């Protein structure tokens, strides 16, 4: 420190005998020590951690250096002048936009609209402290990605699924974030950020068909994020840059909310145990995109459990019977149907978590959670038709024979809809082997199909059901009977005996129907035309080899900048087919076989995005397999240059900082299948029994045993990397783990690691200058 | 070269560029004779029986045409009436002694397959019109290569089978058939059936 | 039974900071095996080293060194024991010959490239020569009595009786592709899916059939799924390769259906047809991560094809490998008999290692335990021999030991 | 943790060296490194003299890391370094720590009496 004041003083005065000269040298090469000193990593830290010892002589070091700019700048030099801005800045030293907040967003709105507020406010504020992004960005970068993905939806429920995810979950993450963190003035500056593009905001307008600028900011202001003043001088800007019969989607989900709510308040009590008015209302219901709104605002609202635990009671309430007469039994009946019409679609669309009751005391699990779990395809879950679910009895089921060939029921008074139900497979699976061994013929079948499929809807999706099961297990020449079935149950409607609100019931039974054949019905070709509601689905070429899929997909994500919505349904199901280390592997050699900067950096923003599908996994797979691969091959190290390394090594510790502090549905699924050893993988020479602590431990052993040997190669520079961005990242921890040896090691190899790690007490500035001298 | 060696060897050869070019006929590729029956072969055209290339004088870089096989001109010479004995002095077949050459057998294929092609462009606007006359060549030409066992019969079908495979190539198979004919019907006695 | 020696590395052991890998093994006709271990020192092109050692010579170890940039999945070794088929992650299948005759010099001219998927299953093309022993005709004193060949198919006969030569490999994709080599050098290459749904094969396996069709299974691990069958035929368009696929029974396997606690053994993990020309019966083996079931299954017509359970051990440990024998017995009911009567047991066993150190040589056909070896570190590749009597397994270390079996 | 033979080494030395451990550049993984000293009443070369004697001593001769930087700048350092590298090259295979020592005090002493 001394020191360099002494130099500060030499150029000072060098610099004075310049002007009273107007070869002065000797500027020239007080300046060259200076830069000299300055230049190296160890002086500028032992000049910081001088600092603390001796305060206000950096007072005087820095007048002296403002005397010496005034002196310096005067008298100006081709190349001395710069080098005195340089030492200047030196001693003093002692955007774009981003696409991770954009993608992570378009994820969630894509994948999982009904997750948790707070999963996505503790990933947004990880994000955030990653990179260090500033919140006016980060708003305008939540709003433009809730707008894209709005005017990139696919028209039908999607659309309503993105309108209810931006207006209604987004606000309630700003205000989780209002808390957990001056908001007003930044969320009111991203907004004026925003107001700035209108062609975004006119192709939303356009696809809205309202001004849903307007909506967001009195919706915001009804949340509290923005002031009165600021939404109104915000209106008047839109209304000004707007300027050069049916109510739209965002007036009704904003409406249907309250009704969301007090639905909820007046079913709670079957309309005061009057299923007529319960009828009129589900009527009501099932009349065109009436149930869809009311279920995209409860599922961006967080009450999508509440309402299925609705409708699984009056199910249950509907199950059985009492002593009725003809008419009041229709009635029941035909709840019987809406409810489940309603929670099945319920399971196909939302997923089938939000069904399940999640704990049950005693015994009495209702009748649909057993069905959905037993019974019913979704798109992982394939069926044994021969599982004792579907073999209830012998007895119930001759007695459901009978029922069928009877005539049109006429015994609906006392049915046992739940046991009815149960008991069709085995009642079909009768019915089919007859018709395979010809007792039974073709206009006999016919009768049969319409008594199932007439009264009552739900009996044709727990036959079709069954069917689809029975129909995969099959053969190929075995199978050409038994989609006739299929034919007669899904399709068009038999008429003159239904009981009410036929139509709509038809409507929601050949959407369930579709989304029940449909793989059955890809794996022959056969074109069964139920009645576009399947956007992403069957997005893979027939026969293209995979890793291409993943490479074109990657390389449009990287030209474009953010990842689209069906770029993400893709890249799952990449992830599920291939298995996460191809995946992981196939995404990390695209992204080094990058050249230039800016590529790289934006290749690992949307990277970890990706990841995120499954971060955990992805996370094991990268600091396990992929890294300790890069680093211990020693041909491999050439691909691990400058510009890929710096990115690859920032993706690394932000998956493991990710991963640490801490989710999609074919991922839980799979890791619940996934069986493995970690403590037989990594044997190493907090629990450390988890496997995530067990890869971090064997990945610091790696680190260290690569700075501590010879031969300094790419690699090297790569764990100096590492460890740089471990220090510069994390705000106190994944550093937990780390070998002491590696500080010793770390000042060895040179430096910010030690001045960074100390905590700088009177006695830290021991530890830290001891080992920032001693190389 | 060896990766240790490397630069030190390969530029050496590349200085060895010049005097490559010195020796080398220009254009030898596209030279071409005039087939005369009289024997007395000028050992210019002579090909290598093995590889169909040029024979070379000495080790040195030469131009990189001069290593493929010279199938141009050997083509040229088969589609020659009366290119019989040249085509022997060229290969160095000796008639004493039967070999089973390959590389006359898929030039001999070839010329098949180039036939028919050139029999399905028409054939039909003009009755001559050179097809018939390069299919009554191609007759005399492969009766007396097949018939020494310079080629050889079912090598010869089942490569020109893989050639015609899924090409589509049928307006004049009746010539084709008409060839194998003239094959099998002037050496069926003297070979087994599963020839 | 017995161990008859135990090879190690010297000091080329103690891989450090990079995990394992799964192993392969492959005992030819001729007594060579060849195999891929973990050493993993200065290059991790010493996982991608294929050793061949002869078995009657084991110190003097080969070490080819393939270029297979990814890890090698599958070792296969001919009909006869002359050509060694690779594949590894990221497609790329080799086809190693010897170079002038050496067993020690090995190179491959010849392959295939299905790039990015990993290649899962992988097998040589069927040649139609298929032999079967009556051990009943012992001492009939005619050879003509004791080997009888049995009439088999090949895959692909082309112009003659002569089978083709050629492989067939099934990735984790739903493709599968073949690659037939000519009598001259030429190779033709075709992929197709295996069913219009596309989907995860975790795991695969090829037998053939009489009348020329490759049966290949499917599973994608997760045991609560069925494991599907498909027929493949093959044909040469006259010159170009032609895949004709079709959809069998599949089945669902039991330990789901149990219902007592049916969660567990989430994780199938060994698929096996019980010997390629043997398309009718399926090993599969269910594990959970402690414990685990080996299943037998069978096509058996009566809905006319479909797949009953023959038999199923209790509960094990982890099954760490599996090897099938490969010696042809006759098994019909008196060669079962005779084969009780006098102990002749070497057709009639399969080995499981297990997660200890314990190996149990276990029946075909009910899978009851007929002995038990106890390692006094876990095998992770075992094979029999041709005549069964041996078997050769590598550890969980660098040891690679060769076992007799009475 | 230092083998025996290393310790018999040091503890039989002349008192004018002083030989020590090095916890300065990356050790404890590979060989063992030593900056001893040098105390004599004849004046000495620069003191560090960074030896770095492999594991298994009784083969594969420890290596003296060079550091030609300090031994610059200065005639004396200059011929003290030219003379101790010739007979370092002069030095037999396999040679010892104490050879090594030796030859070091025996170069300084003669680029004192050749100056």
């Amino acid at each position: 420190l001394s020191a360099l004041h002494w130099l500060l003083r030499c150029t000072a005065a060098s610099a004075e005998r310049l002007r009273e000269g107007l070869g002065e040298k000797q500027l020239a090469m007080c300046l060259q020590r200076l830069e000299k000193t300055l230049s190296s990593t160890k002086n500028r830290a032992l000049l910081h951690i001088a600092k603390l010892e001796e305060a206000s002589s950096w007072t005087a070091i820095e007048h002296s250096l403002l005397k010496l700019g005034e002196i310096l700048a005067n008298l100006s030099n081709p190349q001395l002048r710069s080098q005195a801005e340089q030492c200047g800045t030196l001693i003093r030293s002692i955007k774009t936009g981003f696409p991770t907040v954009h993608a992570v967003i378009l994820l969630e709105g894509t994948m999982n609209l009904t997750g948790e507020t707070q999963s996505l406010v503790e990933q947004l504020t990880m994000v955030k402290r990653m990179q260090h992004i500033p919140t006016p960005l980060f708003v305008l970068e939540i709003w433009k990605a809730c707008f894209v993905g709005l005017i990139e939806s696919p028209e039908g429920t999607e659309e309503l699924k993105w309108t209810a995810f931006t207006f209604l979950k987004i606000p309630q993450v700003l205000v989780k974030l209002k808390k957990y963190s001056d908001f007003t003035e930044d969320v009111n500056c991203a907004f004026e950020f925003l107001l700035k593009l209108t062609p975004l905001l006119d192709k939303a307008d356009q696809r809205c068909n309202c001004d849903c600028t307007n909506f967001l900011l009195q919706e915001c202001g009804k949340q509290g994020l923005l002031s009165e003043a600021s939404v109104n001088n915000l209106m008047a800007k839109r209304k000004a840059d707007r300027e050069h019969n049916i109510q739209p989607n965002i007036q009704l989900i904003l409406r249907a909310e309250p009704t969301v709510t007090n639905i909820l308040k007046t079913m709670d009590a079957d309309h005061s145990k009057s299923p007529e008015g319960l009828l009129g209302v589900l009527g009501h219901m099932l009349s065109g995109k009436s149930l869809d709104l009311l279920l995209a605002a409860a599922a961006a609202t967080g009450k999508l459990k509440s309402f299925a635990r609705k409708f699984i009671n009056l199910n249950e309430f509907t199950t059985y019977g009492s002593e009725e007469s003809t008419k009041p039994a229709s009635v029941r009946a035909l709840l019987f149907d809406i409810s489940f019409l309603m929670l099945c679609h319920v399971a196909q669309t939302y997923g089938s978590e939000v069904i399940l009751s999640e704990s049950r005391t005693g015994a009495e699990v209702p009748f649909f959670e057993t069905w959905m779990q037993t019974c019913m395809p979704e798109e992982g879950k394939i069926l044994n038709p021969d599982h004792p679910c579907f073999r209830p009895d012998s007895t119930k089921v001759e007695s459901l024979v009978a029922l069928l060939n009877n005539s049109s029921e006429m015994k609906l008074v006392q049915m046992k809809w739940h046991e009815a139900c149960l008991s069709i497979s085995a009642a079909i699976l009768e019915i089919l082997n007859a018709w395979e061994n010809g007792v039974l013929a073709f206009e006999s079948i016919q009768k049969i199909t319409d008594n199932i499929k007439g009264k009552v809807c739900s009996l044709a999706v727990c036959a079709v059901a069954w069917l689809v099961a029975h129909v995969r297990m099959l053969g190929l020449d075995e199978r050409e009977k038994s989609l006739q079935m299929i034919r007669q149950l899904a399709g068009p409607l038999f008429s003159e005996n239904t009981l009410q609100f036929y139509n709509e019931r038809v409507v929601i039974m050949n959407s369930i129907l579709e989304r029940m054949c449909a793989d059955v019905l890809q794996q022959t070709a056969t074109q069964i035309k139920f009645p576009d509601t399947m956007p992403y689905w069957n997005l893979l070429p027939p026969k293209r080899p995979i890793k291409e899929v993943l490479t074109d997909i990657f390389a449009k994500v990287l030209e474009k900048g953010w990842v689209d919505s069906r770029s993400i349904h893709i890249f799952d199901t990449l992830l599920h087919m291939g298995g996460v280390y191809w995946f992981c592997n196939n995404l990390i050699k695209e992204l080094l076989k990058e050249t230039r900067k800016e590529h790289t950096l934006r290749a690992v923003e949307l990277l970890y995005s990706i990841f995120c599908l499954d971060m955990q996994q992805v996370t094991l797979v990268l600091l396990g397999h992929i890294l300790p691969g890069l680093l211990t091959d020693s041909s491999k190290w050439h691909s691990l240059m400058d510009p890929p390394g710096t990115a690859l090594a920032k993706l690394a510790v932000w998956c493991a900082l990710s991963s640490y502090s801490s989710a999609s549905t074919r991922q839980k699924k799979r890791h619940r299948e996934d069986i493995e050893d970690y403590i037989s993988l990594f044997p190493l020479d907090v629990n450390m029994r988890d496997p995530l602590n067990r890869v971090l431990a064997n990945l610091f052993l790696l680190i260290s045993s690569i700075l501590g040997s010879r031969t300094a190669g790419p690699h090297t520079q790569f764990v100096q990397w590492f460890m740089e961005e471990c220090v510069d990242c994390l705000e106190q921890s994944v550093l937990q783990f780390m070998p002491f040896t590696t500080v010793s090691e770390l000042v060895k190899v040179s430096k910010v690691v030690l001045a960074i790690t100390d905590l700088s007490l009177p006695l830290g500035r021991q530890v830290a200058a001891k080992a920032i001298a001693a190389l | 070269p060896h990766w240790l060696l490397g630069n030190l060897v390969s530029d050496f050869v590349d200085t060895f560029r010049p005097t490559a070019r010195i020796n080398s006929i220009c254009g030898r590729c596209s030279l071409l004779p005039v087939v005369n029956n009289s024997g007395a072969i000028c050992n210019s055209w002579k090909l290598d029986p093995a590889t169909l290339r040029f024979p070379l004088k000495g080790l040195l870089p030469y131009d990189k045409d001069l290593f493929e096989p010279q199938t141009a001109l050997l083509r040229y010479v088969l589609e020659q009436p009366y290119s019989r004995d040249m085509v022997c002095n060229m290969l160095g077949l000796n008639k004493q002694h039967k070999q089973r050459c390959p590389v006359l057998e898929d030039q001999l294929v070839d010329l098949v397959v180039y036939a028919m092609e050139r029999s399905e462009t028409e054939e039909k606007f003009d009755d001559g019109g050179t097809s018939q006359l390069l299919w009554q060549h191609l007759s005399s030409q492969l009766i007396f290569f097949v018939l020494f066992q310079f080629a050889s019969f079912p090598h010869m079908v089942l490569s020109l089978h893989q050639k015609l495979a899924g090409r589509g190539l049928i307006k004049g198979r009746d010539h084709l058939m008409w060839v194998l004919l003239q094959f099998i019907s002037g050496s069926i006695q003297k070979n087994a059936l599963a020839d | 039974m017995d161990l008859a020696y135990v090879c190690e590395w010297e000091k080329w052991s103690k891989s450090t900071h990079c995990p394992s890998v799964p192993l392969a093994c492959a005992w030819s006709c001729r007594n060579l095996i060849a195999f891929t271990m973990d050493l993993r020192s200065d290059d991790q092109d010493l996982t991608r080293m294929i050793h061949i050692l002869d078995t009657e010579h084991p110190w003097d170890l080969h070490s080819i060194p393939s270029e297979h940039h990814e890890a090698i999945t599958c070792l296969e070794w001919d009909q006869s024991g002359s050509r060694l088929l690779s594949a590894d992650a990221d497609g790329q299948i080799k086809c190693w010959s010897m170079a002038d005759h050496l067993a020690n010099s090995w190179e491959s001219s010849v392959g295939s490239l299905v790039e990015g998927d990993p290649i899962v299953a992988l097998s040589w093309l069927h040649n139609g020569v298929k032999l079967a022993l009556h051990v009943e005709k012992s001492g009939a004193s005619s050879f003509g009595e004791k080997f009888s060949r049995v009439k088999f198919s090949p895959s692909l006969t082309l112009f003659g009786g002569k089978p083709m030569e050629g492989w067939i490999a099934v990735t984790v994709s739903g493709l599968v592709t073949v690659s037939l080599l000519k009598p001259s050098g030429q190779v033709l290459t075709s992929t197709e899916s295996l069913c219009r749904l596309r989907g995860r094969v975790a795991l695969a396996d090829i037998a053939f059939t009489g009348g020329g069709n490759i049966v290949v299974a499917t599973a994608d691990g997760s045991s609560a799924s069925p494991v599907q069958f498909y027929k493949v035929c093959v044909s040469v368009v006259s010159e170009k390769c032609r895949i004709d696929t079709e959809i069998l029974p599949s089945l669902f396997m039991r330990c789901t259906t149990d219902l007592n606690r049916k969660d567990k053994f989430p994780a199938i993990t060994h698929l096996k047809f019980l010997a390629r020309d043997m398309s009718e019966q399926v090993l599969l083996c269910a594990s959970s991560q402690t414990s685990s079931i080996v299943e037998c299954w069978s096509l058996r017509k009566e809905t006319i094809l479909k797949w009953r359970i023959l038999s199923a051990t209790n509960d094990l440990d982890r099954v760490s490998a599996v090897a099938l024998p490969k010696l042809p017995i006759s098994l019909t009911n008196t060669d079962l008999k005779v084969a009780s009567d006098t102990q002749f047991y070497p057709g009639l066993g399969l080995a499981l290692a297990f997660h200890d150190g314990s190996v149990h040589i276990v029946h075909r056909l009910s899978l009851q335990t007929m002995a038990v070896f106890y390692s006094s570190v876990h095998l992770k590749a075992m094979q029999l021999s041709w005549t069964s009597l041996a078997l050769v397994g590598i550890d969980s270390h660098g040891k690679l030991s060769v076992l007799r079996l009475s | 943790s230092i083998p025996s033979v290393l310790q018999g080494e040091v503890a039989r030395l002349d008192p004018k060296f002083l030989v020590n451990l090095d916890p300065s550049h990356c050790s404890n993984n590979g060989t063992v490194h030593l900056i001893c000293k040098l105390d004599d009443k004849d004046l000495p070369s620069v003191p560090p003299l960074e030896l770095s004697v492999p594991a298994d001593y009784p083969a594969q001769s420890p290596l003296w890391i060079d550091r030609q930087w300090q031994y610059d700048a200065n005639p004396f350092l200059q011929s003290v370094h030219r003379c101790m590298t010739s007979r370092l090259l002069q030095l037999p295979d396999k040679h010892s720590v104490t050879a090594l020592l030796n030859t070091w005090a025996q170069s300084v002493h003669q680029a004192c009496l050749s100056a």
